[PDB]
């Protein structure tokens, strides 16, 4: 089964970061050779990859040695990265650009699906916005239930007694 | 012309026709034929038995006619229209074996008709044939209806699917058997598949691979019988559909070439045809049975007895694959022990009763047949074999039935009707034997000369005619359904023209001989003051209401747990706070109703006890959420929409009804229940350790016989060569995979596969050999017979008896509607039954020259009806492939259509100065015009994305539904029509109903099999991925549509084929492997709660359909 679903954006300092990239098959009865290549750019980057699989994952010198991990799929249908202990400089895009080709009997199908991931590490990031003001509409839901609830209990305890 | 009654000629052969020896002399030669020309092969004698028949036939013939007379009017020669048949074929058969001409095939053919000279010599048949050509009689106007929407819904079909089926993968951009290539250079072919994967341009419609586009092109599937390009293969299409015949396959077709939302024309076809005209003709059939039938040492010891019989049925039980030798010698003691006591009963009983007297009584022979056949097995068991005695131990299970109170009055009933029954079982198997003799001489040559058409290797198949016992079973399959797959061979081999009729004949008569018999069957069976301002608050209607709301959307908001979940980021948090939401409003509704009524009012409510569960069902899911250890606790939640019973007046008397009509059902579910034990007893013993088979690893087909021709050469590995050996998927080693496997063969899902497996067994260690053991069929035919038919007779006819009875207990018709429902029903019983008598009266003064009448006139309306039919006529003309002339034709003729119905609607306002807004049909009518006119023109100038081309065509056709109404239509229509608009209220109840459990079913499919690998039954578009893919999937086990590959795929596990650490992109759920313990009570439990249900529909349905009959 495969959903595809963009990667978080916002990592806090000190932690792991997951470079989430879902790149699958129209269908998945059907086999494929896949290449994938990772890329990093600084503001002032050009583009240079940090990471690859070409007939099995490979070593690539890069600032990135050592601190680099896999965390896809045996089929290679996920191809998410993760790196370790990010830190406040290494932001701004990363591209999972995976390049995959088929085998038919008569034609050979050539794909390449790019993706790219703009990343902002931040020294302490809080709550999201969407859950806080979800839970604030849960609270305000909640209190006004009970307040009327007892509005009525109030009201139809008057009319009874009286 | 005859001869005088005062002859001599005439008297001798009239004496000779009166006399019994007679008609058992021709008799008995008609069995000889039957044998000597069907069931027996290769003789050399043929020549001098035929002429001998043909002879005793002529003078049959003679006699007969020199008795009569000739044309006398009436008890005559002509009088009786079956020597109309003998003569026929006594005269051809002289014909051609004395004459030139050698008509020779043609000439066996038609002596398979001498077969039915087996009714006119039997009276009993002969006056069943005469009462069920008069219930056919009866039959007519159903007939007559179920055509005009067969063919309704042919058009409505051609209107949307029309060419879909030619849909394919295109390649775009650009030896062996000569009937079984596949063109897989230009289109896309899934592994093992035949025929090329349809797709559709819709999202939800089938997807193509990378590197191919979806063009229309190439042909049709199922060698071009499955497709609604023409009427006549779509009027094909819906009969299939009518019969629920091998559907699934349609559905997937369908739902690929196009999109997934067009489930609702199979979902609306199944409600019309497959439900309410088979419950018509039911009716139409029960209510003829009934007018005919109108028309015509000894004290209290006995518990040790009872006890040794029920531990002699827990041995029986125990026997299993494999087995060693000490649980084996265990159960021969056990044998020896429990045929001693038994020895020794009869022993003791034939002292206490002199010899006479024990054999006075019925039970005492079967108690000294079961002491003697085990004494005979004991010994004589070991030598040469004879393992068929073992298989009848299981006769000692029917000793349990002295002290049965049900299983006696049972046996009562059925000996009790055993002379009407004997008619007509003798009649089904004279036509049963007859069809099978005809088919064979039509269509055996043709199986066998065009053989290649319908199996690679040329090879015979495993359904065919070519022979008898082939030939009965297809027949008998027909018999049961699935008469779609074989039809596509016959056409194959023999052609459309000539295999339709014979199968139609087979599919209508068959059905109207098999429904009469079950009718038969049914027949015989049947014979502090704040705490009462608490208690103010909880009883407010507006309390309810609210309740109910919240009720309704926690149910709903389970169905958003599906595989897209971590793809709705906002839609997660929202529900996860919704979920405390709930569960605080319910736990106030329980506090709320503990201070009203108190605790003890409280629990001692069925229904609030259902809703403190619900309660704890809701708080445990919500602590489910904080400890990972603590996490299964969360599928709790899908318990939830229980709640939804005790809320809603509907669900509540649903709930009752059922409980009234259908639990009393447990003693004959027993009886049925010990039946199927018996059977798959039997099939243990038969069976059990031998479906085991050398396949190949990765294609998976059974290795050829004739090289591993045992285990020892499959697993040892020699020649390092592939090759696995192991068990079937569904097989009968021991008495939980037979009930498995026989609920499989009495829903008639997957019953070809054991049956397969059955026929190919030898022993517990061989290579199985195809069709090596043929005769086990008779293991199937006899459980379908009688663990299938006669339980299904016993529990339908408990079930209408508890319907009257409760029914009397409230002296009202229905018991599923509600009171606020009564009225409703008792209006549209009115409505229905009376005439509207609202005239309006015609403007006079303003305008003279306004004729009101041609409007009101009976010859308008008679052209306007006549309009219509001709509307519908003239869409079975369009067609796939068309020529350019034959379309403008068309659109100019629904053009014309558009023309008239819009002067109709203009006179009409013309005529009625704004009383024509008053009339619903009216409103119907005018919204058909001003659709027609948009849809027609609206591509004239707009030009928008597009206009369906059939969309006008099909816009015109609803007006055809005035063809139901009373005044305007055939009068019998309104009253085919009356139950179901009487019905209403209580299939409205009835399918919410069932909608609820659906759901339940569906999110708790969702949670478990979704994520499993895609197999046989689990596909794109029938799965449990999302709420719509599951209830697709439930709607299909509902009508036996094919829930065996659905459980076959979720026995991946069992079959060693699922990765159970693969991610799953997109979730955090990882695996890929199904649980077939859960898989088992899933099915299982579902298909018994769908059944009952379904079936108290139909005895609603069919009651209503009697009682308005019934004036
Ligand atoms: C796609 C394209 C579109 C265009 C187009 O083509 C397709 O569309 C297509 C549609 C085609 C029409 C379709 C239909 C008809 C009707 C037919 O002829 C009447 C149909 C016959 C069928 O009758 C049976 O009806 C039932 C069928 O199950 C049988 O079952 C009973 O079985 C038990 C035993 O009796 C009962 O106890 C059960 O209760 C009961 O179920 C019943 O025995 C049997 O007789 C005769 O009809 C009777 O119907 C009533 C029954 O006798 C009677 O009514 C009475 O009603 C009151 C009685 O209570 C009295 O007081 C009233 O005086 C009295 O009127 C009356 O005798 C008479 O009307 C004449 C041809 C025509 C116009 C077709 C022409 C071409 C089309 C227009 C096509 C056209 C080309
Ligand atoms: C030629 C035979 O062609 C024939 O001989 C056909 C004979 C027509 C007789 C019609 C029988 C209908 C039986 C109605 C059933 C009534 C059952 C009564 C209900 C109990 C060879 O076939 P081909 O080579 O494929 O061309
Ligand atoms: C707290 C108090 C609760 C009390 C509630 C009790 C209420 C229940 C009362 C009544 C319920 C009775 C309804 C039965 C309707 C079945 C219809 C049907 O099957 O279709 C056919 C008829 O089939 C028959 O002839 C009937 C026999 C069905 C047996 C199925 C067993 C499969 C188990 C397999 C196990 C595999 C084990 C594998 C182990 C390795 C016709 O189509
Ligand atoms: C006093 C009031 C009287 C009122 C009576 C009203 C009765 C109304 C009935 C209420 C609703 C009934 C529900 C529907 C009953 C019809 C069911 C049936 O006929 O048999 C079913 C049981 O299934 C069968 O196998 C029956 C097939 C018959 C096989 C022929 C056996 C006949 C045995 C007689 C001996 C003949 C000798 C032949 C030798 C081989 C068929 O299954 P299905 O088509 O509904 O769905 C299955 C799809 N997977
Ligand atoms: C097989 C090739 C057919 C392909 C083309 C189809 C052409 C359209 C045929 C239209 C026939 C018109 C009558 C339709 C009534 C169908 C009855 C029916 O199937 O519904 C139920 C009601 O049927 C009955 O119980 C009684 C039917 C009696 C009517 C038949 C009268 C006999 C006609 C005698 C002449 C024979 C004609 C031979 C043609 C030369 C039973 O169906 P089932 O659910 O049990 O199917 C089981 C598979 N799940
Ligand atoms: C006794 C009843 C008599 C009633 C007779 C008339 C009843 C209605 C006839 C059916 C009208 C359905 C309208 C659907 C529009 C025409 C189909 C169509 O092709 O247009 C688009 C259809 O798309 C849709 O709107 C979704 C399809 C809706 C399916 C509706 C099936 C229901 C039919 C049952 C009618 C009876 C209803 C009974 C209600 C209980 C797709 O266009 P396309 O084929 O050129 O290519 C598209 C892909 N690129
Ligand atoms: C699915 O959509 C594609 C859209 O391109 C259709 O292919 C084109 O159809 C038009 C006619 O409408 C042709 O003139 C083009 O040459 C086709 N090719 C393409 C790729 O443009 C295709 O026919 C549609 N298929 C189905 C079965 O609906
Ligand atoms: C309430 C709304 C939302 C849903 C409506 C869908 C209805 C019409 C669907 C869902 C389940 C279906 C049923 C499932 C099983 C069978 C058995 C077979 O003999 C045909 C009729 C019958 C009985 C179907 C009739 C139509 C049905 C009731
Ligand atoms: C399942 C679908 C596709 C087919 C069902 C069509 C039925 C329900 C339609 C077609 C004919 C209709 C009836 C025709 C006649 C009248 C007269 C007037 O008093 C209005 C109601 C009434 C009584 C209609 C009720 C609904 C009706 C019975
Ligand atoms: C071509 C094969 C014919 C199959 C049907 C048998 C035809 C013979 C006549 C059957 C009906 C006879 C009864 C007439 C009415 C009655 O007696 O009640
Ligand atoms: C009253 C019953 C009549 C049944 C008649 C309908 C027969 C259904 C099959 C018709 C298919 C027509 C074949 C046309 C030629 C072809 O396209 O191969
Ligand atoms: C197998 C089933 C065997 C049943 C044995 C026969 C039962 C005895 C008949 C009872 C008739 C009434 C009576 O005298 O009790
Ligand atoms: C009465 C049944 C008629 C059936 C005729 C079938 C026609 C098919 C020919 C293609
Ligand atoms: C896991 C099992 C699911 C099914 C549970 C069904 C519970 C139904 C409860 C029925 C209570 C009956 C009370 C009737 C009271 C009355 O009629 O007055
Ligand atoms: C209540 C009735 C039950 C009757 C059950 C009948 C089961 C019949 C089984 C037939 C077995 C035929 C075996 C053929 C011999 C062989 O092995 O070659
Ligand atoms: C060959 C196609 C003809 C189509 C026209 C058929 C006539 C219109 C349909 C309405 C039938 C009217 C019958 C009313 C009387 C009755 O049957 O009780
Ligand atoms: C939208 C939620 C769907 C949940 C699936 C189960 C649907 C069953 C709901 C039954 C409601 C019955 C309404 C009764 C009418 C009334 O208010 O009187
Ligand atoms: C990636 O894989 C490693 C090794 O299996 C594992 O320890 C780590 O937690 C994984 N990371 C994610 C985000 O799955
Ligand atoms: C990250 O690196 C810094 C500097 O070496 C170290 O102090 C910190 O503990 C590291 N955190 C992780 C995630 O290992
Ligand atoms: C980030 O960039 C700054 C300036 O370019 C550099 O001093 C620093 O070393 C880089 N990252 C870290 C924190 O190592
Ligand atoms: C992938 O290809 C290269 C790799 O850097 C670059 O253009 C970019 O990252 C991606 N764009 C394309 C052409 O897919
Ligand atoms: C399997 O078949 C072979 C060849 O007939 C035979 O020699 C062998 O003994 C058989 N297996 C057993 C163990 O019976």
């Amino acid at each position: 089964v495969c959903v595809e679903v963009p990667s978080e954006t916002e990592a806090v300092q000190g932690n792991p970061m997951k470079l989430r990239c879902i790149s699958c098959m129209k269908r998945e009865e059907v086999e494929a050779t896949t290449v994938v290549e990772w890329f990093y750019r600084p503001e002032g980057g050009k583009d240079f990859l940090i990471y690859e699989y070409r007939n099995g994952h490979q070593e690539v010198e890069s600032p990135f040695q050592g601190r680099l991990q896999w965390n896809g799929s045996k089929d290679l249908q996920d191809v998410s990265i993760t790196v370790l202990n990010v830190t406040l400089n290494d932001s701004g895009l990363y591209t999972c650009n995976v390049s995959r080709e088929f085998e038919f009997e008569a034609h050979r199908p050539f794909v390449k699906t790019t993706r790219l991931i703009p990343l902002r590490v931040t020294e302490e990031a809080g709550e999201d916005f969407t859950s806080v003001v979800s839970e604030i509409m849960m609270y305000i839901l909640l209190v006004f239930l009970t307040l009327w609830l007892l509005i009525e209990m109030i009201y139809c305890y008057r009319k009874v007694s009286k | 012309c005859t001869l005088s009654p005062f002859n001599c000629i005439r008297r001798t052969t009239i004496k000779v026709l009166v006399h019994p020896f007679f008609q058992l002399f021709i008799l008995i030669s008609v069995l000889i034929d039957c044998v000597f020309m069907s069931l027996t092969n290769l003789p050399k004698w043929r020549p001098v038995l035929e002429n001998t028949l043909l002879g005793i036939y002529t003078f049959e013939i003679l006699v007969k006619l020199f008795a009569r007379g000739v044309w006398a009017g009436s008890f005559s020669f002509l009088g009786d229209p079956w020597n109309w048949l003998d003569f026929s074929v006594t005269v051809f058969e002289v014909i051609i074996r004395y004459s030139p001409l050698d008509f020779i095939p043609t000439l066996q053919t038609a002596r398979t008709l001498r077969i039915l000279k087996i009714i006119p010599l039997n009276q009993g048949l002969k006056s069943l044939v005469g009462v069920l050509i008069h219930c056919l009689k009866q039959l007519i106007g159903v007939i007559i209806l179920t055509l005009f929407f067969l063919s309704i819904f042919s058009l409505i079909g051609m209107g949307l699917f029309m060419g879909n089926l030619k849909h394919k993968c295109f390649r775009w951009p650009q030896t062996g058997n000569p009937y079984y290539i596949r063109e897989t250079e230009n289109f896309y072919y899934l592994e093992g598949e035949r025929y090329a994967l349809l797709c559709g341009n819709r999202t939800d419609a089938g997807q193509c691979p990378e590197g191919y586009v979806c063009v229309k092109a190439g042909i049709n599937p199922d060698q071009g019988f499955t497709n609604f390009d023409s009427f006549g293969w779509a009027l094909f299409a819906l009969f299939r559909l009518m019969a629920q015949d091998y559907p699934e396959v349609l559905y997937h077709q369908i739902l690929y070439a196009s999109g997934k939302v067009y489930m609702i024309f199979f979902v609306v076809v199944s409600f019309l045809f497959s439900f309410y005209m088979a419950s018509l003709f039911l009716g139409i059939l029960a209510m003829a049975y009934e007018e005919e039938k109108q028309r015509v040492m000894a004290p209290f010891t006995d518990l040790f007895l009872i006890i040794c019989i029920i531990l002699n049925v827990c041995f029986l039980t125990l026997e299993h694959y494999p087995m060693s030798k000490q649980t084996n010698t265990l159960l021969n003691i056990g044998n020896l022990v429990f045929i001693g006591i038994f020895t020794a009963e009869m022993i003791f009983k034939i002292i206490a009763m002199h010899p006479y007297g024990y054999f006075q009584v019925g039970w005492n022979i079967f108690d000294s047949m079961i002491v003697f056949h085990g004494l005979i097995e004991l010994c004589l068991a070991n030598v040469a074999g004879m393992a068929l005695l073992r298989l009848f131990r299981m006769l000692r299970i029917f000793k349990l039935g002295k002290y049965w109170p049900t299983f006696q009055i049972l046996m009562w009933s059925l000996s009790n009707s055993w002379v009407a029954l004997k008619d007509l079982v003798l009649l089904l198997f004279t036509f049963i034997f007859f069809s099978a003799a005809f088919g064979m001489k039509l269509f055996g040559k043709n199986y066998e000369e065009f053989v290649c058409h319908i199996d690679k290797d040329c090879q015979l198949p495993r359904w065919h005619m070519h022979d008898f016992f082939h030939s009965f079973l297809n027949v008998f399959r027909i018999l049961c359904g699935e008469w779609v797959e074989t039809l596509w061979d016959c056409m194959e081999v023999a052609g459309q023209s000539w295999c339709i009729p014979f199968y139609l004949m087979v599919i209508l008569i068959g059905n109207l001989l098999v429904l009469y018999l079950f009718l038969a069957l049914v027949s015989s069976f049947s014979s502090q003051n704040i705490r009462k301002t608490c208690c103010k608050i909880v009883e407010n209607n507006w309390f309810k209401c609210f309740i109910g709301l919240v009720t309704l959307l926690s149910t709903g908001t389970l169905a958003f747990e599906d595989i897209y979940m971590d793809q709705r980021k906002t839609i997660k948090i929202l529900l996860e706070y919704a979920d405390m939401i709930f569960t605080y409003i319910f736990i106030l509704e329980m506090l709320l109703k503990w201070m009203a009524y108190g605790f003890k009012a409280y629990f001692s409510n069925g229904w609030y006890r259902l809703d403190f569960v619900v309660v704890i069902v809701f708080c445990l899911s919500l602590i489910g959420k904080t400890r990972e250890e603590l996490k299964p606790l969360i599928s709790m939640k899908f318990l939830r929409p229980l709640r939804v019973l005790s809320q809603f007046e509907r669900m509540k008397v649903v709930v009752r009804a059922l409980i009234k009509t259908t639990l009393p059902t447990l003693n004959v579910f027993l009886v049925c229940l010990m039946i199927w034990l018996i059977f798959s007893i039997m099939g243990v013993d038969l069976f059990a350790g031998r479906f085991y088979e050398c396949i190949d690893p990765t294609s998976g087909e059974r290795f050829p016989s004739s090289e591993v021709m045992n285990k020892s050469r499959c697993e040892s590995l020699l020649f390092n060569e592939s090759m696995l050996w192991e068990n079937a998927k569904m097989n009968f080693d021991n008495v939980g995979n037979g009930f498995l496997s026989l609920l499989q063969v009495a829903t008639f899902n997957g019953w070809i596969t054991i049956m397969n497996s059955a026929i190919d067994s030898v022993a517990v260690n061989i290579q199985p050999h195809f069709e090596v053991n043929i005769y086990m069929y008779c293991y199937f035919i006899n459980f379908i017979i009688f663990g299938v038919f006669l339980p299904l007779s016993m529990l339908i006819t408990v079930i209408i008896d508890n319907f009257n009875k409760h029914k009397i207990k409230l002296g009202g018709s229905n018991i599923f509607i509600t009171v606020k429902q009564r009225k409703q029903y008792r209006r549209l019983k009115k409505l229905m039954y009376e005439d509207s008598q609202r005239p309006v009266p015609r403007p006079l003064n303003k305008l003279q020259g306004f004729i009101f009448d041609v409007v009101t006139s009976q010859a308008f309306n008679v052209i306007v009806m006549v309009l219509i039919c001709f509307q519908a006529i003239a869409m079975m003309i369009d067609t796939d492939v068309q020529s350019l002339q034959m379309s403008i034709a068309l659109y100019w003729i629904n053009s014309i259509f558009v023309m008239l119905y819009t002067m109709e609607c203009i006179l009409k306002l013309i005529a009625f100065r704004c009383f024509y807004f008053t009339i619903a049909w009216n409103i119907f009518d005018f919204m058909v015009v001003i659709f027609s006119i948009t849809g027609l023109c609206l591509p004239m100038t707009v030009g928008s994305y597009l206009v369906p081309p059939s969309l006008v065509q099909l816009i015109l056709l609803s007006r055809i539904i005035h063809m139901l109404r009373l005044g305007k239509g055939p009068k019998v229509f309104h009253n085919l029509m009356l139950p179901l608009m009487l019905s209403l209220p209580a299939l409205l109840n009835i399918i919410l109903l069932i909608f609820l459990v659906m759901f339940i079913y569906a999110v708790f499919g969702m949670y478990n099999f979704a994520y499993v690998k895609k197999e046989a039954g689990i596909n794109d578009v029938s799965n449990f991925e999302t709420f719509g893919n599951s209830m697709l999937c439930l709607f299909q086990v509902a009508i036996f549509a094919g829930w065996d590959g659905m459980l076959d795929a979720i026995f991946n596990s069992k079959w060693s084929d699922c990765d159970p650490d693969k991610i799953n992109p997109g979730t955090q759920v990882r695996g890929d492997c199904g649980n077939p313990s859960v898989g088992i009570f899933y099915f299982v439990s579902y298909i018994l709660i769908s059944w009952l249900i379904i079936v108290n529909m139909y005895i609603v349905v069919v009651m209503e359909f009697l009682n308005i009959a019934s004036k």
